[PDB]
RNA sequence: AGAACUGGCGCUGCGGGAUGAACCGAACGCCGGGUUAAGGCGCCCGAUGCCGACGCUCAUCAGACCCCAGAAAAGGUGUU
RNA sequence: CGUCGCUUUUUGAUCCUUCGAUGUCGGCUCUUCCUAUCAUUGUGAAGCAGAAUUCGCCAAGCGUUGGAUUGUUCACCCACU
RNA sequence: CCAUCUGUGGGAUUAUGACUGAACGCCUCUAAGUCAGAAUCCCGCCCAGGCGGAACGAUACGGCAGCGCCGCGGAGCCUCGGUUGGCCUCGGAUAGCCGGUCCCCGCCGGGGGUCCGGUGCGGAGUGCCCUUCGUCCUGGGAAACGGGGCGCGGCCGGAAAGGCGGCCGCCCCCUCGCCCGUCACGCACCGCACGUUCGUGGGGAACCUGGCGCUAAACCAUUCGUAGACGACCUGCUUC
């Protein structure tokens, strides 16, 4: 229970506001519900953000207490956050959730004519499992 | 004030082992087992460490009034660890006037029938909480020994004899009857 | 074959609290729930299809028992994104809640 | 067509504020298992302002007058009766589209109930403040049908657990049946385009 | 204001809608709710009152100034012929109370049974149940009839019994059987319905339900007295003789500002013919009516072991406005609701 | 009950104060579009269905918006 | 000695409504409500030994009479309770 | 009450008394959590049953019709509303979910290690029908259940308001019931709205039209008096 926290040096996804989608690194907390975060390699600069604006990750970092952009830019790219952010199963979701938004109308016809194929391939093959387990117990 | 975290830790002796469903505290000791789910209090229970068994209760954002109750978890755990190994023995002495207070026990230490109380011709059958037992106190006059595992099943039942023996429509500064709790000990001594 | 109109109920008249102004309805189309995203529907030509006793219809087809009251979206309304609209008649006040038909005409995008 | 609201965990007025607006727009909303409706504040307070509600009674004869309904379907139904303009015909026909059912009927137990996260006890109250059930304040006042209402729920939750076991019994195949490598192409077009 | 001398309310507001009751038979409002441990037995029963006598018994009650002295008590006798169980009615229970699940009636039904289904037995073709007694003979409709018992056993829970009175065995003119519908408080619903399919259209005597000196309840419709006024209905006091326009009335029927007559005020209407339930009536004796062969005839009712006479409970000259009892009876103690010749149900 | 300075009802509707002579806005030909005032924006009821900001607050008699519609001294190891 | 309120069951102050009429004292008859409770139930406190009393708490479910003189309201008295 | 008879129990709790127990290293009836608790309040019992719902019975031939169901076309008349459906876990919130050997449940599942995923992708911000324009020539992938349905017949399944849900076996029938390519054809009505679907909707009345069926009650009049202001109610009228 509570398997991750906030911490001096925690990568935090930002849900909404003017900085939606970008990652920030929690550097220092101020008072009960706000922080002092930054992201060097993701185009969002050092400022204060609320905690109900952001969204925790599983990426701890190793900072000093409230150091400059010079020493956050190191540990951001030394950890290779962006690759590790991309090839996890939570930026394959938000990217595919916006892959459906820019899915064009000709593309949906390529989807619908190809979705209704494989869902028939599975059905005449899940029936082949609906028959090889009844035949276990005909007697 | 809204403090970040308030916590107390709970040692567990090696002869007993607490496992938890969540906020349900399954305590399995030598003489019995017992359990208390805590869904009213919204605190996390984290046992930790092999071979040592430290239980750690910690409430992150409680208001003075919910920082108050994190001790009430761990003080209610140490009355199971102390209660599943020792178990609570309560001893009450009947202070009787000119009319002696008679008492018998019928159903295996569970039904206490209290007659000749203050000359009254009425019998008081005060059945007990499920899990406790009585005793006719050996080698001591007119005493009544209550045993069990959970202290709030013992003492609640043990209060139902002090409370049921009430001198009504009289004086209570004089007229002192009733079977008052006089000794709150355990089953195993010095352990 | 296939529906070519976004669904829309008729929600009320453009009122204060006591008096109502009959001259412009206000709608609630199915799908928008914020003023920031109703900009597609401004100017779209909307129609109230209903039934009555005789026939009177427009195309090559023979008249049957349907008649309509045309109209267009005027502007937005409120933060929650509903839409007021000014028909070339006034709504019969029976249509409260029953749907109208917001078409795909006036399509800029 | 019809929407089937579940009733457990919801607050009373926070639900019926939503329900009374979605019924003046022309839909049919069916509130199902309104027995388990939470209500705010501790239990003894909500009991008093429903016990003290029972003395609202016209003095010359009460057969005419304030019809105190006691079943917790008609408790919630009287709340929407307050928040609708039911004297007009525009509001009489906003109670023709509401049918709050006590427990779960056979028309609707093989439907999929919906929940509203704007009226839930989970979302809305701070977790350190007390609540009260519409279950046991309606039974405590008059509604003598608490036993035979919970008795029918375990006959519903018996034929549901065997259905939920057998839907995942059906569902366990279509992850393992999908295992065949024969249909490879029709997944280029969907992993690219929101599988 | 503030009446200066307090009184209690004349009449009671729990019996408030003083109505001509919409029924002539006493409807049991609530049967005794059963445990499934006790054996398979009924609750309520029919009987007609005939008249009253009194009694002399030797009381036994140590603690009073009464003990072991002869004590007269007013009794009332109620004639009960044996029934015939006809229908089996099964009730399922809902979140809206009970619900009649479905019924099964007996195979062949008797003559005064069919007389309740008409409002004119003379004119009518007597054609009730002629197409329902043809589901027992056919094996086409038989298996869908016993289909209606194994489903009755599976779903519904508080089944009951339809019976009625035998009207050839009474001195009345009435001849319609007062059909009733009474509950079996037996063991489990297995044993509850297993006891009834064996015994459709067989009789039920009164000494099979009731035990003597067990104290029971009577349900009946009161003596119909007419359209009576206030001093005879709510027993409000007569005004003194000098009163203009009227003596036998309530005077002030309410204050000013509640501009509206309360229900609580006493006023005139239809006294009598209400529905009531008398509680706690002990049965003094169960009688057996006109026994069979050996001797020309035997009366031998009301022949107590301290009297030893050839007597019977028909008083000398027959019962007034009833006739002459030939059958089983039940003698209750005290006053029992109704005219003579009126259906009044007994109940455990 | 009686006076002084100004305004208003009296002669005056209209939006608001749930309703209201005088209160806050604003004073009127007949209407189409636009915008606001005092006011408000869970549902009656047009409008917060904003991913509003920071706190205070448990009432077994909660509180809730000028005039305006029921209250004081004194007291509380309630709690800030 | 002070001092702060409540209630409209007393009287008073005021004249708002009713002078092309709201029939104005008491009693009898009768219903309902109030609680600031005389008795009753469940408790607490006593300068409560018991008994008899007094002050407080939840409380309007239930009761709160018969009589002499008076037009009486009020009074006072006998008597049960 | 000038004689007689009968009048009944449960639940949450108020006041108050406690228990465990912090806040406050001790104490505490309270802050979380528990217990006893009454003429109170609610309900039983009792009285009335609603612009409320069940269950069952009977359903109009005679000298003549007639009236139901199942399969029937055909037109008129009225009411209007909708343009695809989700066929179901339980619940948790300081957590829940999926997959899983072993022991315990009449040869399947309740109980623990173990393996996943978690701002929920085994995602109603989703899911499957699906936007299938019709049809032919003509190739490839997918396809051994064929699918419309007067079927024909069996079965058991779902009582809280079941008004539905499957299986198996036979039957006039099809091997074109999907996706991708080849070949063109159909009102191409010449820019234009009330388009497309539920739907051979729902309500009432006639005529030619097929089969299976059914052949009664209410109220008046009369009588009763268990009732009565009148109504209503209680009852009776067999060729014994």
């Amino acid at each position: 229970v509570f398997r991750r926290f906030v911490e001096v040096g925690r990568v935090a996804y930002v849900s909404f506001g003017p900085h939606a989608g970008k990652l920030v690194a929690i550097v220092d907390v101020i008072d009960q519900n706000r922080a002092l975060v930054d992201g060097p390699c993701t185009q969002v600069r050092r400022q204060a953000m609320p905690f109900k604006c952001m969204q925790l990750t599983d990426f701890i970092l190793k900072f000093p207490h409230s150091a400059h952009q010079k020493y956050v830019r190191q540990a951001w790219q030394k950890a290779d956050i962006n690759t590790k952010w991309a090839a996890t199963r939570w930026a394959k979701k938000i990217e595919a959730r916006e892959r459906k938004a820019k899915m064009t109308d000709f593309d949906r016809f390529k989807v619908m004519k190809a979705k209704k194929m494989r869902n028939r391939i599975i059905k005449n093959e899940v029936k082949k499992l609906q028959k090889a387990a009844l035949l276990k117990a005909s007697p | 004030m809204k403090t970040i975290l308030s916590n107390q830790t709970v040692d567990i002796p090696e002869n007993v082992d607490i496992t938890l469903k969540g906020r349900t505290v399954i305590v399995k000791g030598p003489r019995g087992t017992l359990r208390r789910d805590f869904n009213h209090i919204n605190v996390e229970l984290s046992l930790l460490g092999k071979k040592k068994k430290r239980l750690r209760v910690d409430k992150w954002w409680g208001n003075r009034k919910e920082l108050a109750t994190v001790r009430t978890i761990c003080s209610h755990v140490q009355n199971m660890i102390k209660g599943v190994t020792l178990g609570f023995r309560y001893k009450m002495r009947s202070v009787y006037a000119h009319f002696p207070i008679n008492v018998v026990i019928q159903e295996n230490g569970s039904l206490v029938e209290i007659r000749n109380f203050l000359g009254e011709k009425y019998i008081r059958r005060v059945r007990m909480r499920p899990g406790v037992a009585c005793s006719v106190s050996q080698a001591q006059k007119d005493e009544l020994i209550l045993e069990g595992n959970d202290i709030e099943l013992v003492s609640n039942s043990a209060a139902l004899i002090q409370q049921a023996t009430t001198v009504k429509n009289k004086d209570i500064r004089k007229f002192l009857d009733g079977i008052y709790v006089s000794e709150k000990g355990t089953v195993q001594q010095a352990d | 074959s296939g529906r070519l109109w976004s669904k829309a109920i008729f929600a009320g008249y453009k009122r204060g609290l006591r008096n109502q102004r009959e001259h412009t309805a206000l709608l609630k189309i199915e799908g928008v729930y914020a003023r920031d995203e109703t900009e597609f529907y401004l100017g779209k030509r909307c129609a109230y299809v209903y039934k009555a006793k005789n026939n009177t219809v427009t195309p090559g087809g023979k008249p049957n028992k349907t008649r309509v009251i045309w109209g267009k979206v005027t502007r937005a309304h409120g933060n929650s994104g509903m839409v007021r609209a000014k028909f070339r008649s006034n709504l019969p006040a029976k249509a409260i809640g029953h749907r109208i038909r917001v078409m795909l005409y006036p399509s800029r995008i | 067509q019809v929407l089937v609201l579940d009733g457990r965990g919801h607050l009373l007025g926070r639900l019926a504020a939503i329900v009374a607006k979605q019924v003046l727009l022309g839909r049919k909303v069916v509130v199902v298992r309104c027995e388990g409706i939470n209500i705010s504040g501790n239990f003894y307070r909500n009991k008093l302002k429903y016990l003290a509600f029972l003395r609202k009674r016209m003095n010359t004869n009460p057969s005419r007058g304030p019809y105190h309904f006691r079943a917790p379907s008609r408790i919630f139904w009287r709340t929407v009766r307050g928040m609708l303009p039911h004297k007009t015909k525009r509001g009489q026909a906003a109670l023709d589209r509401l049918k709050v059912f006590d427990g779960i009927p056979p028309p609707y137990d093989k439907k999929k109930r919906m929940v509203v996260p704007a009226a839930l006890k989970v979302v809305r109250l701070k977790p350190t403040r007390k609540f009260a059930y519409l279950g046991r304040l309606a039974h405590e006042v008059g509604w003598k049908y608490q036993a035979v209402t919970a008795t029918l729920e375990e006959k519903r939750k018996e034929k549901a657990k065997i259905h939920y076991r057998k839907k995942k019994q059906l569902m366990r195949l279509r992850k393992q049946a999908e295992k065949n490598v024969e249909k490879k192409i029709d997944k280029y077009t969907e992993v690219l385009k929101t599988h | 204001s503030h009446r200066k001398f307090s009184a209690p309310r004349h009449g009671s507001l729990g019996f408030l809608p003083r109505k001509r009751s919409s029924r002539h038979r006493g409807k049991v409002k609530s049967f005794p709710k059963d445990d499934p441990s006790k054996p398979v037995h009924l609750t309520a029963f029919l009987g007609y009152k005939a008249g009253m006598t009194h009694i002399v018994r030797e009381v036994d009650r140590p603690g009073s100034k009464v003990n072991k002295k002869e004590v007269v008590e007013a009794v009332t006798i109620v004639e009960t012929p044996p029934m015939v169980v006809v229908g089996i009615v099964g009730y399922v229970e809902t979140p809206r109370g009970l619900r009649t699940f479905k019924t099964v009636f007996a195979e062949h039904i008797s003559d005064e049974c069919k007389r309740r289904f008409y409002k004119n037995w003379h004119k009518s073709k007597k054609k009730a149940f002629t197409k329902y007694c043809k589901k027992w003979q056919d094996e086409d409709g038989k298996k869908q009839l016993e289909k209606d018992f194994s489903s009755m056993k599976k779903y519904c829970q508080v089944i009951r019994v339809i019976a009625h009175t035998q009207m050839r065995l009474l001195p009345l003119r009435q001849k319609k059987a007062h059909l009733m519908e009474i509950q079996v408080n037996g063991g489990t619903v297995a044993e509850k319905l297993d006891w009834a399919r064996e015994r459709l259209e067989q009789q039920v005597p009164v000494n099979q339900v009731f035990g003597q000196d067990e104290m029971i309840d009577v349900i009946g419709v009161t003596k119909g007295k007419g359209y009576k006024g206030v001093t005879s209905r709510w027993h409000t006091k007569k005004l003194p003789r000098k009163t203009h326009r009227g003596l036998r009335k309530v005077a002030c029927i309410g204050a000013w500002h509640p501009a509206r007559v309360a229900f609580s005020v006493a006023r005139a209407g239809q006294k009598g013919y209400h529905h009531r339930t008398e509680i706690n009536k002990k049965i003094y004796k169960i009688g057996q009516g006109y026994l069979i062969k050996d001797g020309k005839l035997i009366k031998n009712n009301a022949s107590t072991d301290y009297d030893l006479s050839d007597k019977s409970i028909n008083p000398l000259g027959g019962f007034v406005h009833y006739g002459e009892v030939t059958n089983d009876f039940v003698m209750l103690k005290g006053c029992v609701v109704g005219t003579k010749k009126r259906v009044l149900t007994l109940r455990k």
